[PDB]
């Protein structure tokens, strides 16, 4: 899996046990997961089983979830999108 | 009845900062 | 109506061995 | 194609003909099949076809399904999880 | 991507424009594109455009289809299968 | 409300034909 | 992500923050991520984040979006497809 | 109610060339 700090899930909408991709900026490698809660405040991404193969410590990612919904919504849909910098600083928007 | 797949949200360039292949859960 | 639908973990099988491989299964 | 126990398919509550993944633990590969039905009580996990080049006998993988549900029941959604060891007997817990 | 003699996809009930997935037996390369249909009689298939990067000619693969539908129904659910030998004749179950 | 994904339908062993790197459709 | 020309977007129906797929036919890499509007008329196709690993300027490449719909629907579906030629120059027919 | 659902291209860009890349974009 990835457990991921629960204060970025809030911020990202990304919810315990849904789908996520893992895009590694660091060496290209995309892969797809779910996510799992860290303690809230840790600033922790972990990378757990498998996925350990396909992420290392220090790696850059994006990590994403994706919903559906009817064309009418999705023409004024509005992701969730949180901002990270150093130690995972989350960048003033949340 | 058409269904698109969106974004939903993401955490853009957050670091990894644990690996644990072993992980039982 | 338009509900937003998630992707989740229905279950999974953890850390089971493969036990066969066959290439050429009809 | 995976054939699967289809007491471990009841456990973890995978359907015969489900689209699942599969998380190889011991060489990293991720790869998408569908379900088979194995005897009750074979204990078998079976990588059949074009799946035999990503897993070998021996090798420990994550065998996982996906469903969608509306977000509100997503947030309160219980995955159904089997954990092994030894000779592919399953546990309820970690 | 992948044009397919039409008697297949009504053999399989792959539909034109949709997607699909093909599992390379021959070099277990994974991939997912889109169905064209082929005249029917023709026994082509045809892999098109980046696609032709994934398979050679005289490459055996599987190609499948999914669909999504409510749990009640796809306890029961029935894959339509149509098996191949040779130079891509379809054996006798339609 | 939980919806499953299927195997709709499959070819099994069919051999590719042809290799078009350049089609234009 | 991937940022591409509104205009671009309008032709194949595509909406901002919809999944998208790259196939790469020059180097023949295939990724998942989703679109972003560009400036209309810019004629760009900017590959950012992860997936500048997978492409490069110059590279030729197919961007598909997929929709789910019931069968009846499906099987009279007509794709929304935009051709190119030269400077990112569309047009409607091949 | 229940009806079975496909996935189907909806629209694509045929053969468009990549104009940039950028590794580190925010």
């Amino acid at each position: 899996s990835c457990a991921i700090d629960q204060d970025f899930l809030d911020a990202a909408g990304i919810l315990e046990n849904e789908a996520i991709d893992i895009w590694n900026v660091t060496n290209g490698k995309r892969f797809s997961t779910y996510a799992i809660a860290a303690e809230r405040g840790s600033r922790i991404i972990s990378v757990n089983g498998a996925a350990a193969h396909c992420a290392s410590v220090g790696d850059i990612v994006i990590i994403a979830s994706f919903v559906t919904m009817p064309d009418e919504e999705a023409r004024t849909w509005r992701p969730n999108v949180a901002y990270f910098e150093g130690d995972n600083e989350m960048k003033r928007t949340a | 009845s058409m269904i698109r797949t969106m974004l939903q949200g993401k955490l853009h360039r957050v670091k990894v900062t644990h690996a644990d292949l072993h992980y039982e859960g």
